[PDB]
């Protein structure tokens, strides 16, 4: 978030939606096999985790 | 090869002396250029196939020459090589042991070079020493051994830096002071800032034997452990090596014992603050922030490690108890005074134990407990092991996953920078890169901290660390060494800002940066872990071994080779809430976050609500300096209550009050409102109050009454401006270099006087000033130079004064010395004031030698507007805005009327009357009554100028002291029945009107000055002009004191009949009479003015009759071309006058005794703005005449003027090429509008010249005046209508008129007894040829054709009905002997036949001869035969202008010359040119018709030639020395060959004029200025039809 | 007609302004100086109104124009909507006493642009969102309110 | 390329008016009597208008071409050819009227 893929960024604003990205994906719950990649995927499908 | 053979007679080696007492060769230009030249025109003529003439002479002369080229090529690299080999060893001591055999080798080549020398020194000419044999051999052989020799020296040098690496940071000569000044060690004390990071000296023994330690500049000193003695150590590089090994061991020992001190202390709690101070003041600033660090870090570290099981007792919560403790005993320190080095030490304290504090307090009792949590793991901890052997492996420094290691280098004290979260994750960001072996490049907006966070990071680690500015301060030359310093020392790099770099740069230093970083991240190869070869770049086509330390950092605001090895950060927003509220609780200041929160928006309002100017600066490093500033006041503040804890004195008070005192100097007139409006909103219920400064006020006061000046205190007169000198002396107390800027017409200069008198009065320190203008001066003679070849030091004029002061001659420190730099700032010349303004407080001359300024010298500028000045250099130094609000009218007035009552014109009867005067008029100027109301209307009226307030009132000024002047006149006439109170009331009043009339709205057309008339007619009570109808301006005011019009002074005039329209015959007229009264009030005071009029309107003539009318006026004109500089100023002054030393001062006076010498100015403004636009010759004339004298760069001396006046004139700044003149030098001078002469002012001037005429042939004699009447009233109806707009050509003047006239006597003056009805058609036929031929539409030349016999029957009605004597009207004088008319059958026949013989002749294609040619040639033949017939040939290309030219030409027996232009043709051959056809024309008496082409003008300065040279007659700036004698000879026996006298050279001069102007034509051929368009006759030559 | 009343109660859209970030600048100078608040003890409140209610407080700066890119606004309370660019009426626009209290979980951080294109932040509004939506969405779906 | 091919037999030599051996390169051609080829016409050099106006000054079996002082003989068949290689440029009157 701050270095990397933090260093391009400018505004707070895209740095919130890039910690919001990365505290979702970038947990110990990913490991749950029903963990959602993305919610809401064209409203009912669901990307799921391999 | 006649000239060829002859000019190799006569070169001379042009000998001059050397430092060493030798002879050397000058004017490589003239023994290359001109030889080159004889190369070519050898090789042409050969070429050529007229070789028929010299055969072998031209071989031996080309290879003669080819032998000169040999070796002149040789010797001049042999002697460059000679003369810097010799300083280098020579200069350079201990040579004997850097290298003996070179100094030998040296020494046999210098022996044979002095032989040489000796033997070119007998023989001086060219081809003596050339046919000596041997010489070139013997100059090759030199050459080669010069060669070898300095590739040795610089194999030696590089050798040596390779030795110490920190010498690849010096340049070479600094090098070579350095290995050759090893007993003077004093000299390698000044290198050592370069090398080194933080230390300037390093201390010796008391026999400079030992190196007892080291210190720096700001005073920090460390004593070496083991010092290293350089007796047993004599090499340079090998005992620098060990003291910087000593220097590393001794920060090392130093660093374990202060952390086994501050264990002590951090113990527990309860410090004592006592043993606190002296372990700070044991330690050094780097070593106890360091410490600090370190007791902080294994504190911490160790209740993590207890914590880590749970909650076990919670030590943090201590920790942060001990750090709280310790940051209250500081900040209670700090409240007390404290020694500036302490101080410093203590602030450093404080931020790093509020970071400390903070990182516990927030982010760690978060309820974290493990030791290897990343929360912990990503603070900078710091590991402090005293057990390892090595230096440099004793303190590691790890952040995040990176282990870095501490190289113990010296930093001195730097000021450090808060931890806020954006420099948190800078350090985080940038280590993780160095780990990976990626250089940083963060980017953002200028100013937001990217330079100074690279800096921080590198000082955290002890590195080295060079900053490598953008602007202007590349050395490419010297940035390979750079690098290859920093591989091999392991220091770090941080360019300003990559992006200044233009492309060029910008690619070397990427692709140099690219095998850098390449080489750097070798090292970490994933299985070349294990270097066991060290990896090497190629830099400089060498393989520089690379060091891990080493690191480079570049900064955006990127390149595409640096895309994959760069990591980028934004730190586009810095933090200023956090930075000021730390800075202000380091400062002592409580409930600081109140006051940052406050602040930060204020200066964010400033930069929003405010105008933008350039000298504004509410960045983040204003803001610092406003904190410390504040924090300077509040620690005044107690120490002045203490003489009379304390933790009640209001802070918003404090703050509010640094910033005012800071900043309000800068603010303009309209933004201090604002600004108080904005402290109001943020800082509500809040006030700030002026420093009283009392005792300084009265002094103030009292040089104010003294200089005439209006003293002021507050809201009433003046008031701003005593403001403003207060301010202007708290930024010369503050700082040095201020600069005083404001719009021309402040009290800028005035206000620095006044300023350095109270001074003086004060203190009793005595004040000498050095006003320098530097644009008028050469930058190269501003400062110095270096000559090719002797290489000596010529110290320029501010060098000599620098010098002068610092040298222990006069008032070294008792005096202070004010450098007042007066005109314009720009790049150019400071450059180099830039190393004196800012701290380093040093100047570097090109020789080498520093010079640094003693403290009292104060180096200041006072500019006008500050829009072409680097920011580098308003940023280095201080300044007050003096706003135009300060300098009030009123005050104004005031001082006037003082000065007026005080001093006397003729420097008691003058001053009573002055008194008396001044008595009369004070109801008027001072109360805004009537002058107040006239200026504001005046302003509000349109000028043909720019109207500068004090120009407007300083012409005013002068015309009421020649006013006063003129009553003192009356009363000497008449000593019985003086000038009595009345009388004197009445003129003095319709005399301040006039005045007002005559300045005010002076330089407008008529209708202005009627508006301004009838103004002043609303608003005043005084007794005006009785008509109502005749214009307020053309009145007099007469001694007896009435309203006389001028009209009754205008006298009638009877020129004589072989004088009509010479070339000097003023006729008294209205306008010309009244300003001639004006131009006399002006000069006698010696006040320049420039008379400002449309071309050709009677302003050269006017203005040179009223100067040869003065009999103590001697007039030298000269003329002021675009490319005109100083130097013909200067070359002015050394012809017509003499330079005496005798009195006080040097003093410029002219060479005749009791003459005003006046220097006239053609077209003062003419001459080109630079590319900073300021006008050279005009500062340079403004420097004479507000100063009075200027500096000789001969020996840099102030010179003052005596007895030299300037008048000039000029066009309308509109034209082309009429740049407008600066408003700080139109104030020196009022300017009179000369507009076009009315229509009865042409008649009776032009009345004149027709009766002179006429009178030739009495019967005639009785028609001068309808003649004179319809000539001025056609010309009427010719310049209302065929305006500019219509046509650029369409331009009408007096001149017109003055042709006319000409024309027709010319025509009468062999023709006798002619009828009306003749004299008509002659009439008419001018009138044709000058107002109908310019004409591009046939309906315009029918039109004037009606107009022309429609004036002639209005005018005089008893003409023969024929319109003139015929339709066609035509004149030549070739069928009959006289002018007489002809016919057209005839005419056209004999013009047909002779044109066939002409083509015959001379040309090769046939002419047809059509109507058009035919009148085009008849057009062409009346130029010709009137002397200064000047024809502008306007027509499409290739038409036949040339043929029927050179036609006419031939017709007539006039020789025609025309101009060989080429492209590379240059101003001197054009004058060259020039020179030769006015010999030809002067001299040896041959017509000759000058042809030029539009082509043909190839720069403006020809143009300006042309101008110069038709409506004058000669160039004044052509003939010069050798030159002018042989002309003058030529001159003088040309004029005993037609019948004259020698006589005088003036009178030759006026012959050659004369001659001149009867023999030669200029004719210019255009294709489709208005200056050139007046002065010759336009002849639209129209397309074929 | 009015000076400095009608200088306040007009309804002046964000869109047109030359520098609307000067505008919000200069209506909290107004409201400081009005009760001679300080500068900082000053925070923006936004109300959404309809039907040009107008029903100022003194402080209430009513502005137009400002579009809601990605949602919808009822009663105040934000709400996700698929239709995109929701044009807001007479978003009123209030400073009052910060109490530096923690916003609740109910509140985002929209920033307000003026072009279509996103690269100019004028100002900040915190608004609040429906019970069922959370921040996270709000944030990821690039809501943002537009002048223009 | 087409002309240097059609007059290589008469040693047609090629040079542009930026090359500052343009004026000797110029006297040599018209001193032998080759033709040129002077490309790059933009920066048209005035020199040249004594030979564009075809001013022969055949007097006493000397056909000579005023060249700034010098005058050199004409030799016959003297072609100098002016090419470009820009199709946008406004060329003055006085070089424009001079060529075809
Ligand atoms: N009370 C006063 N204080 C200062 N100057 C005054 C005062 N009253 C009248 N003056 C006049 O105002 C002028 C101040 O200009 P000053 O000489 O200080 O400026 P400068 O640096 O020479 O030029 P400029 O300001 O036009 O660039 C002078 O002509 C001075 O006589
Ligand atoms: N009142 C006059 N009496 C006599 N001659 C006059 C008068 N007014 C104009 N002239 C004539 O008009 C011409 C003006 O002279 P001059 O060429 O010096 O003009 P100028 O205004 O100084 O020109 P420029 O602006 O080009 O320097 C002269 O020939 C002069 O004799
Ligand atoms: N985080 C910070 N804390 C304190 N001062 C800072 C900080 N960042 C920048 N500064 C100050 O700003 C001034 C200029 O910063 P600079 O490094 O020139 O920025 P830039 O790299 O954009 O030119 C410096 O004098 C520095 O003291
Ligand atoms: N009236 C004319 N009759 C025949 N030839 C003409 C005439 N006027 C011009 N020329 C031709 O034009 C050629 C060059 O004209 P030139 O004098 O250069 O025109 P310009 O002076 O307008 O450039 C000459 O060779 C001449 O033969």
């Amino acid at each position: 978030a701050q270095s990397i893929y933090g260093g391009r960024v400018d505004n707070e604003f895209d740095q919130r939606l890039l910690n919001t990205f990365l505290e979702r994906l970038f947990t110990t719950r990913s490991f749950d096999s029903e963990f959602k990649l993305a919610c809401k995927v064209d409203g009912h499908k669901d990307i799921q985790m391999p | 090869l006649k000239q060829i053979r002859e000019v190799w007679n006569t070169y001379e080696l042009d000998l001059v002396n050397y430092q060493n007492k030798c002879r050397l060769i000058r004017g490589w230009d003239d023994l290359f250029n001109k030889v080159k030249e004889h190369i070519n025109s050898v090789s042409a003529m050969k070429l050529s196939p007229y070789y028929k003439v010299f055969e072998e002479d031209a071989l031996s002369w080309e290879d003669k020459l080819n032998r000169i080229m040999a070796l002149f090529d040789v010797w001049i690299d042999v002697q460059r090589r000679w003369v810097y080999l010799e300083g280098i060893f020579t200069g350079s001591a201990d040579i004997k042991h850097l290298l003996p055999v070179e100094t030998q080798r040296f020494q046999s080549i210098s022996t044979e070079f002095l032989a040489l020398m000796k033997k070119v020194s007998k023989s001086p000419l060219v081809m003596d020493v050339l046919n000596i044999q041997g010489v070139q051999r013997s100059l090759e052989r030199l050459a080669d051994l010069l060669g070898k020799i300095q590739k040795a020296l610089g194999e030696y040098l590089e050798r040596e830096r390779s030795s110490f690496p920190r010498f690849y940071f010096v340049g070479d000569e600094d090098l070579l002071e350095i290995i050759g000044n090893s007993k003077n060690v004093a000299k390698l004390q000044k290198h050592f800032k370069k090398m080194f990071a933080g230390v300037s000296s390093i201390i010796l023994n008391e026999d400079n034997s030992v190196v007892l330690g080291i210190s720096s500049r700001e005073g920090e000193e460390v004593m070496f452990k083991t010092p290293v003695s350089i007796t047993e150590h004599p090499k340079i590089n090998e005992w620098l090596t060990l003291v910087e090994k000593e220097m590393r061991v001794t920060l090392a020992k130093l660093l374990a014992e202060s952390v086994t001190e501050v264990e002590i202390f951090g113990k527990a709690t309860s410090i004592d603050p006592n043993t606190y101070i002296t372990w700070i003041d044991k330690y050094q600033a780097q070593l106890v922030v360091l410490s600090a660090q370190i007791a902080w870090s294994e504190n911490v570290e160790t209740a993590l490690s207890s914590m880590g099981g749970g909650g076990d007792a919670a030590p943090l919560h201590s920790v942060l108890s001990n750090v709280e403790v310790t940051l209250n005993v500081l900040a209670d320190s700090v409240l007390m005074e404290q020694p500036p080095l302490r101080r410093r030490k203590l602030e450093h304290l404080i931020t790093e134990l509020v970071h400390q504090r903070d990182v516990t307090r927030s982010l760690i009792k978060s309820k974290i407990d493990n030791a290897k949590s990343f929360e912990w793991l990503s603070q900078m901890r710091f590991y402090f092991d005293p057990k390892q052997t090595d230096v440099l492996q004793q303190l590691s420094i790890q952040m995040a996953n990176a282990k870095f290691n501490y190289g113990f280098e010296y930093l001195g004290v730097q000021d450090k920078l808060v931890q806020t979260p954006l420099t948190d994750r800078c350090y985080l960001t940038m280590t993780q890169a160095l780990e990976a072996r990626l250089g940083g490049s963060p980017f953002g907006p200028a100013g937001t901290g990217k330079t100074e966070s690279v800096k921080a990071l590198g000082h955290q680690l002890g590195r080295f660390v060079l900053v490598f500015n953008c602007d202007e301060t590349f050395d490419f030359q010297a940035m390979g060494r750079i690098f290859v310093g920093l591989c091999q020392v392991g220091a770090w790099g941080c360019f300003d800002e990559f992006n200044r770099l233009e492309e060029r740069m910008l690619s070397a230093v990427s692709q140099q940066v690219q095998c850098i970083q390449e080489a750097l991240r070798e090292h970490s190869n994933p299985n070349y872990d294990k270097t066991s070869a060290p990896i090497t770049c190629e830099l400089l086509n060498k393989q520089v071994k690379v060091s891990p330390d080493m690191a480079i950092f570049i900064t955006m605001n990127l390149p595409d080779n640096l895309k994959k090895l760069f990591r980028s950060l934004a730190m586009t927003k810095p933090d200023r809430q956090l930075i000021a509220q730390v800075m202000l609780y380091s400062q002592g200041f409580r409930t600081a976050e109140v006051l940052a929160n406050k602040i930060v928006p204020f200066f964010k309002l400033c930069d929003e609500q405010l105008s933008s100017q350039s000298h504004y600066d509410f960045g983040l490093r204003a803001l610092k300096s406003v904190l410390v500033s504040a924090g300077n006041v509040k620690r005044e503040r107690i120490q002045k209550i203490k003489r009379e804890i304390a933790e009640n004195l209001p802070e918003q008070e404090i703050l509010i009050q640094s910033v005012c005192e800071t900043m309000v100097p800068k603010l303009v007139a309209e933004d201090i409102p604002l600004l108080f409006s904005l402290l109001s909103d943020v800082f509500p219920g809040v006030q700030y109050h002026r420093g009283e400064m009392t005792a300084l006020r009265e002094e103030l006061k009292k040089v104010c009454q003294e200089m005439y000046l209006t003293y002021g205190d507050g809201e009433e007169v003046g008031g701003m401006w005593v403001e403003k000198v207060l301010q202007l002396y708290q930024i010369t107390q503050i700082n040095h270099g201020l600069m005083m800027v404001g719009p021309s017409g402040s009290g800028k200069s005035m206000a620095w006087r006044v300023l350095l008198k109270a001074l003086e009065r004060l203190e009793g320190v005595e004040g000498v000033a050095h006003i320098i203008d530097p644009k008028a001066i050469s930058k190269d003679h501003l400062y110095g130079t270096l000559d090719p070849n002797t290489r000596e030091w010529t110290d320029g004029l501010f060098t000599h004064v620098l010098r002068k002061i610092i040298d222990s001659v006069r008032g070294e420190l008792q005096k202070r010395q004010w450098i007042v730099f007066d005109g314009d700032v720009d790049p150019e010349w400071v450059e180099n004031l830039n190393s004196v303004l800012d701290d380093n407080k040093l100047l570097t001359l090109p020789n080498g030698e520093r010079l640094s300024l003693p403290p009292n010298v104060r180096i200041m500028f006072e500019v006008q507007d500050l829009k072409y000045a680097t920011l580098a250099t308003v940023s280095r130094c201080g300044m007050v805005w003096f706003s135009e609000d300060v300098l009030s009218t009123d005050m104004i007035f005031n001082n006037f009327l003082a000065r007026l009552r005080s001093i006397p014109l003729d420097d008691s009867p003058m001053l009573q009357i002055q008194r008396d005067a001044a008595t009369i008029m004070q109801p008027y100027f001072t109360s805004n009554g009537l002058v107040t109301k006239a200026l504001e209307h005046a302003f509000q009226l349109e000028h043909i100028m720019d109207l500068t307030r004090l120009r407007c009132l300083g012409s005013l000024f002068s015309m009421l002291h020649q006013a006063c002047r003129n009553v003192a006149q009356y009363n000497a006439n008449h000593p019985d029945f003086p000038m009595q109170i009345e009388q004197l009331e009445r003129y003095i009043q319709r005399y301040l009107v006039y005045a007002i009339l005559w300045s005010l709205s002076g330089d407008s057309r008529l209708k202005m000055r009627a508006e301004l008339g009838e103004y002043i007619r609303r608003i005043t009570t005084v007794p005006l002009p009785t008509a109502p109808n005749i214009p307020i301006i053309d009145y007099e005011v007469s001694i007896s004191g009435e309203w006389s019009p001028w009209q009754a002074k205008v006298p009638q005039i009877e020129v004589e009949t072989h004088k009509v329209a010479a070339p000097d015959v003023v006729v008294p007229t209205l306008d010309t009479v009244r300003h001639e009264a004006l131009l006399y009030t002006w000069l006698a005071e010696h006040k320049p003015l420039v008379l400002c009029g449309p071309p050709g309107s009677g302003k050269t003539m006017t203005l040179f009759s009223a100067l040869r009318a003065l009999p103590d006026m001697e007039v030298v004109g000269l003329n002021f071309s675009s490319a005109t500089t100083p130097e013909l100023l200067l070359k002015t002054f050394d012809h017509y006058c003499e330079y005496r030393r005798t009195p006080n001062g040097v003093v410029l006076a002219p060479v005749q005794l009791g003459k005003w010498l006046v220097l006239f100015c053609d077209e003062i403004n003419l001459p080109d703005m630079d590319k900073y636009g300021t006008q050279r010759v005009i500062s340079f004339i403004r420097q004479m005449v507000e100063h009075g004298g200027f500096y000789r760069t001969s020996d840099q001396t102030w010179v003052k003027l005596e007895r030299i006046q300037f008048v000039g004139a000029c066009n309308p700044p509109t034209d082309p090429g009429r740049k407008p003149l600066s408003h700080r030098f139109l104030r020196h001078v009022p300017v009179v509008y000369v507009d076009y002469p009315g229509p009865a002012s042409l008649t009776q001037i032009y009345g004149t010249f027709n009766r002179a005429m006429l009178r030739l042939i009495p019967s005639l004699r009785t028609y001068a005046e309808p003649l004179t009447a319809a000539m001025v009233e056609f010309y009427t109806m010719s310049q209302e209508r065929f305006t500019q707009d219509t046509q650029p050509h369409y331009i009408y003047s007096p001149r017109e008129m003055t042709r006319w006239v000409r024309g027709i006597f010319e025509a009468l003056r062999p023709l006798e007894t002619l009828p009306v009805e003749g004299l008509i058609r002659i009439w008419a036929h001018e009138a044709l040829r000058l107002f109908q031929d310019r004409l591009v539409e046939d309906e315009e030349r029918r039109w004037t054709d009606e107009n022309i016999d429609t004036v002639a029957l209005k005018h005089f009605p008893n003409i023969d009905r024929e319109k003139a004597m015929s339709r066609p009207i035509l004149y030549s004088n070739w069928l009959s002997k006289d002018y007489i008319p002809v016919d057209q059958e005839e005419l056209r026949d004999y013009v047909k036949a002779r044109l066939k013989v002409f083509y015959e002749e001379e040309l090769d294609v046939p002419l047809v001869l059509f109507n058009e040619v035919l009148d085009h040639v008849l057009r062409i033949d009346r130029i010709f035969r009137q002397p200064q017939g000047h024809l502008l040939l306007i027509g499409v290309s290739g038409a036949g202008k040339t043929t029927l030219s050179r036609f006419v030409a031939w017709m007539n027996g006039l020789s025609v010359y025309q101009i060989k232009v080429h492209r590379k043709y240059t101003g001197e051959d054009f004058d060259e040119d020039l020179r030769t056809v006015l010999r030809r024309s002067g001299c040896k008496n041959e017509k000759i018709a000058f042809i030029m082409d539009e082509s043909n003008v190839l720069d403006s300065g020809f143009l300006e030639r042309m101008n110069t040279l038709l409506a004058n007659g000669e160039v004044p700036g052509l003939f010069e020395g050798d030159e002018y004698a042989t002309l003058m000879t030529q001159c003088k026996e040309g004029a005993q060959k037609e019948g004259l006298m020698l006589d005088s050279h003036e009178e030759l001069y006026k012959w050659f004029t004369s001659q001149v102007i009867r023999n030669l034509h200029v004719v210019f051929t255009m294709n489709p200025s208005p200056a050139l368009f007046n002065r010759c006759v336009l002849n639209w030559f129209g397309d074929w039809s | 007609s009015g000076g400095a009343k009608e200088l306040k109660n007009i309804h002046v859209c964000l869109g047109g302004l030359f520098v609307p970030e000067a505008y919000i600048t200069a209506t909290r100078q107004y409201v400081a100086q009005a009760n001679s608040w300080s500068l900082e003890e000053l925070c923006l409140e936004v109300n959404v109104t309809t039907s040009q209610g107008a029903t100022l407080d003194a402080c209430s700066f009513g502005v137009t124009g400002l579009k809601l890119q990605g949602a919808t606004c009822n009663n105040n309370k934000l709400s996700l909507s698929n239709a995109i660019s929701t044009a807001l009426p007479l978003t009123q626009l209030r400073w009052v006493k910060q109490t530096n209290t923690e916003k609740k979980a109910s509140v985002v951080t929209l920033p307000v642009y003026l072009n279509f294109t996103r690269a100019d932040l004028i100002f900040t509004v915190d608004f609040e969102i429906a019970t069922k939506e959370d921040p996270r969405s709000f944030y990821e779906r690039g809501v943002a309110v537009l002048c223009t | 390329e087409f002309i240097m091919n059609e007059y290589k037999d008469r040693k047609i030599t090629r040079t542009s008016f930026l090359d500052d051996a343009f004026r000797k390169n110029l006297e040599s051609a018209l001193r032998f009597g080759n033709p040129l080829l002077v490309q790059d016409v933009e920066s048209y050099d005035p020199v040249l208008n004594p030979v564009l106006n075809r001013e022969v000054r055949r007097t006493g079996g000397r056909v000579l071409i005023t060249l700034g002082d010098q005058d050199i003989d004409l030799s016959p068949s003297f072609v100098i050819f002016l090419s470009t290689r820009d199709p946008t440029v406004e060329f003055p009157p006085d070089l424009c009227s001079r060529v075809t």
